């Protein structure tokens, strides 16, 4: 069966900036590649088929080129709208399709760190018997960061979720929410909490005790 | 103009499966090819099967071989899609797709998701964050609640500057965990009252919690 | 990228007529270029019943991956789901050629036949009635590891007869076959590991291999040369193949010993395009077989000129050649010794318009040896040759008890000159060879030498094979222009 | 004074079909002639013949489904040239 590779798996540029994404196929497919585009909450869209043709009504700035095994999407001037998911499509006998991976172009801008809060446990929450602590994490550039949670200077076992915003309409930042969930009986034995923030500049920990 | 309806979305049980349908209209049926494609959040595309609606022949992925079956009524130009003994991976969002024989997928649907899970509607319990420099963020903890989604505003819409609500997550217990949180002047905490405004539609839960240190 | 096949390819109302299996016409290579005839003849009767065809369809005319892009084809059906046709099916759609050539408007035909029998006299014919009618007929020389003089369509001498090669330019192998070889072949061309058409899905490619690829490959190369070119003749067509091969590329290792002269060292190229100039290729007869009055006959395919005549035998024991007057054309005679294993006759045969070549033959003069020139008025000396009938013994010369025989062909827009080169002590052979611009016409061994098994030329070279210094005698010809 | 011809590789010999081939000057006429006079004596002697196609823009000529017993019959035919029997060709 057919492969399609595509690189990078992220691509972070500026709005104005040239974007090359790169699709390579296993074997020799001609020229009969497809690329899509799909914006979060859509249905993918058909941006080039037949490796360079443009669909209709999609605009001049997207061009595809490649025959045989390396095939190329260029998108001359990034648009604000153009930060989507892209994917190149080919056929086969067994299986009838093949769907590359998939490349993510994303916004660049400056390294923003993040405004760390931390938030104890409600007292409304304490009567129902289950302890949660949340760590925010506002408006911060890149979207890698981690969380270690710190209850009396001992880790985080594993009792702990979180959750990643999409990138900004306004500032292309990112926010994190972080939630230890611990048991009643837990969160009284113990005095201390915390949750470590690994961003770009130095570790920046933020505690609470009650 | 081509449309691609879409329906049958919603929850399944475990074990149970799951029945869309996909509505054609604006074109001849019978000479465009069709598949039933998914997609798991954050994931990428999965074919599941084919059907070609004039002679009725299928493929399928060798993954879902037994468990797929793919119909189509030509009288009512509508594609069918059954996807027995399901399991929670099973949760995504499946797409109906028109295939121009040999060149692309020129139409899609709408979208539908499918979610896999055993529990049962239940609202949420809400939780405020109390704040404690010069810009102090606080929030309201959205707890417990099947299913999603929950919709979160801030003084009844008056405040939407530096509000951020967060994606929700599936705990151990199978129901629903979100926050959202907004940044204000430090300044202000006394002077502006903060209640955030919580909205659980599939069990009319209508929830506003103030928010106090 | 580009395909390995397609690296000698340069890309600057012709028909191409194919006689394979069902094709997949709906496939985005072909679509719309590929017409499908309604016939249909094969004995002992779905995506594997197409598979052979439509590859050999996108091999000559694919968008992507074809030699002419975009070539109008019509196939026709001879041969079943399992690739097998019968001689009687394969009659039939020539017929139905003959008759589509009367009804449709006047223009090149190309007849792609990229399968193979045993010799078959009728095949051959109904091949030779179709050149006639100005067809040009372009088959698979076999993938039996074989002499293809032994095989039907592939044997009969009014067609083109390709053998395959692969991406080293080597003889394709094929467990304890491969392609076919000897006289009968013309040229070879890319077989092995060929991308084309996969009729498994309208944009499925696959890799195929064999002497059908390499037959479809110079289809390809013959269309796009009578697009640009409507009036080339089959003659000056089968010459422009052979004047723009890849040359020396082949190892003949690979060909049995008894096999490697015979066989010709050519890859199928297209060059980038740009008068006239003279163009001579080599033909070998068949072997005249042990009889001291046995004789092989070389002869040139109709619209070709005989320039020369050279004589050869593995074992050295002959009795020379002589060209001689058949018809209105010179044809290349070559004479067995007594107790002689058999000889081979080797003709040079030119495009040279109404050149009217005339032999000139003196008598052995036993006296110090044997002289003849060309006198007349235009006219050129070609070639020498010489003949014995003794068991043991721009001018032509011979051994004083030989004839000498020298070819005067009418043609003042050439000059000719004569290069030598001599061995004393030959290492089995004597070589000589023309310099750029110029086109050997004549091949010969000097006389009162020791022992030559023979002569022949090899493109632009004069070989002597041996066992006073043996001397190889090259007649270089060349337009003034 | 007319000859017969088969496959050289015996593997690809198919008797039971041949092809009738007549001299170059043959008229049609002639052609259909000939296939009806090798059916009459055919049957003459017992045999069932089977006139598959006749050839007339190519070549001169039959194809005739019969018994090799009649090869002898057929070379006898006046306006015939050679018969050759069906052989195998295969995809390359
Ligand atoms: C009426 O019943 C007949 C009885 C006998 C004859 N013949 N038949 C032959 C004869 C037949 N074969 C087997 C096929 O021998 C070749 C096949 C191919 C090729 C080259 C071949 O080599 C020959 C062919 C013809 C003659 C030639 O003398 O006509 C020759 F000297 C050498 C080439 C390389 C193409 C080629 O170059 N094409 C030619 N076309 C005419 C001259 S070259 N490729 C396709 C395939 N070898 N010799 C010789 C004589 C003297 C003769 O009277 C004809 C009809």
């Amino acid at each position: 069966e057919i492969v399609l590779t595509q690189s990078p798996a992220t691509l972070s540029l500026s709005p104005g900036e040239r974007a090359t994404i790169t699709c390579r196929a296993s074997q020799y497919v001609g020229s009969y590649l497809n690329w899509y585009q799909q914006k979060p909450g859509q249905a993918p869209r058909l941006l080039i088929y037949d490796a360079s043709n443009r669909a209709t009504g999609i605009p001049a700035r997207f061009s595809g080129s490649g025959s045989g095994t390396d095939f190329t999407l260029t998108i001359s001037s990034l648009e604000p709208e153009d930060f989507a998911v892209y994917y190149c499509q080919v056929w086969d006998s067994s299986p009838p399709v093949v769907f590359g991976g998939g490349t993510k172009v994303e916004i660049k801008r400056t390294v923003a760190a993040p405004s760390v809060f931390i938030f104890p446990p409600s007292d409304e929450q304490l009567k129902s018997g289950t302890a949660s602590v949340v760590c925010l994490l506002n408006n911060f550039y890149p979207r890698e960061a981690k969380v270690q949670w710190k209850v009396d200077n001992a880790l985080q076992s594993g009792n702990s979720q979180e959750s990643v915003t999409e990138q900004d309409s306004k500032d292309s930042t990112y926010s994190l929410s972080s939630t230890l969930t611990l048991s009643k009986a837990d969160y009284e034995k113990h005095k201390v909490y915390a949750c470590e923030v690994t961003h770009q500049g130095l570790s920046s920990p933020v505690t609470k005790s009650f | 103009e081509v449309q691609l309806l879409e329906s049958g979305g919603g929850l399944v049980q475990p074990g149970g499966s799951l029945r869309l349908s996909c509505k054609a209209s604006g074109y001849t049926f019978s000479s465009y090819g069709m598949y039933w494609v998914r997609q798991a959040p954050g994931k990428g595309l999965e074919w599941i099967g084919w059907i070609d609606p004039g002679s009725g022949g299928t493929k399928y992925n060798e993954k879902f071989k037994g468990k797929a079956t793919i119909s189509r009524d030509n009288s009512k130009n509508t594609l069918y899609l059954q996807m027995n003994s399901l399991r929670a991976e099973d949760t995504a969002v499946y797409y109906c797709a028109r295939e121009r024989y040999g060149y692309y997928f020129d139409y899609w649907g709408q979208g539908t998701l499918v979610t896999v899970s055993s529990a049962s509607t239940k609202g949420p319990s809400v939780f405020p964050l109390a704040p404690s420099g010069g810009t102090a963020a606080l929030g309201c903890l959205v707890k417990d609640y099947f299913p999603e989604p929950v919709t979160v505003s801030w003084n009844s819409g008056a405040l939407t500057s530096g509000v951020h609500t967060f994606p929700a997550v599936l705990q151990s217990s199978g129901l629903y965990s979100l926050s959202s949180v907004v940044t204000v002047p430090s300044s202000s905490l006394g002077t502006q009252t903060y209640i955030c405004n919580v909205n659980h539609k599939p069990s009319n839960t209508k929830v506003d919690k103030k928010v106090e240190p | 990228s580009i395909p390995w096949n397609l690296e000698r390819i340069t890309p600057p109302l012709v028909e191409v007529y194919l006689l394979d299996t069902s094709i997949q016409s709906d496939h985005r290579e072909i679509e719309g270029r590929v017409m499908v005839t309604d016939f249909e003849n094969v004995p002992e009767e779905a995506s594997k019943c197409d598979s052979h065809g439509t590859h050999l369809a996108g091999v000559v005319s694919g968008r992507d991956a074809g030699v002419a892009k975009g070539a109008s084809m019509r196939s026709l059906r001879v041969l079943n789901c399992q690739g097998k046709g019968t001689v009687s099916g394969t009659l039939i759609g020539l017929e139905f050629i003959r008759k589509s050539q009367l009804v449709q408007p006047v223009g090149p035909l190309v007849v792609l036949l990229p399968l193979a029998g045993g010799y078959s006299r009728v095949l051959n014919a109904a091949c030779q009635r179709l050149a006639r009618a100005g067809v040009v007929l372009v088959t698979a020389a076999g993938n039996f590891r074989d002499d293809a003089c032994l095989y039907s369509p592939a044997s009969a001498p009014e067609v083109i007869t390709v053998g395959a090669t692969n991406a080293q330019d080597q003889p394709v192998t094929l467990g304890t076959l491969g392609t076919n070889f000897g006289r009968c072949v013309d040229l070879f061309a890319p077989g092995e590991d060929i991308i084309g058409a996969s009729s498994d899905c309208s944009t499925c490619f696959v890799s195929q291999s064999g002497t059908s690829q390499a037959a479809a490959h110079v289809a390809g190369i013959a269309a796009m040369m009578l697009s640009a070119e409507p009036e080339l003749t089959l003659a000056e067509l089968r010459q422009r193949l052979i004047h723009f091969s890849a040359k020396d590329v082949i190892n003949e290792a690979w060909f049995p010993e008894d096999q490697r002269v015979l066989t010709p060292n050519l890859v199928a190229a297209l060059p980038p395009s740009t008068g006239w100039q003279l163009f001579c290729r080599t033909v070998w007869s068949a072997h005249s077989g042990p009889t001291r009055m046995a004789t092989a006959i070389a002869r040139c395919a109709p619209d070709e000129e005989l320039l020369s005549c050279s004589s050869f035998s593995r074992s050295g024991k002959r009795r020379g050649e002589r060209m001689e007057a058949q018809g209105g054309k010179l044809v290349c005679r070559a004479h067995n010794a007594f107790g002689g294993e058999g000889v081979y006759a080797i003709a040079r045969c030119c495009l040279l318009p109404q050149a009217n070549c005339s032999v000139h033959t003196a008598p052995p003069a036993e006296a110090s040896g044997t002289r003849v020139h060309c006198h007349q008025q235009g006219h050129v000396l070609t070639g020498c040759s010489s003949h014995w009938e003794v068991e043991d013994l721009n001018q032509c010369v011979g051994h004083r008890e030989a004839s000498i025989h020298a070819s005067c062909c009418h043609a003042p827009g050439l000059e000719c000159k004569v290069k030598e080169h001599g061995i004393p002590a030959p290492q089995e052979q004597v070589t000589v060879a023309c310099e750029e611009g110029w086109t050997l016409t004549g091949c010969s061994a000097l006389p009162g030498t020791s022992h030559v098994l023979g002569a022949y030329a090899v493109d632009n070279t004069c070989v002597v094979r041996s066992r006073e210094a043996v001397t190889a005698v090259a007649i270089c010809c060349r337009s003034r222009h």
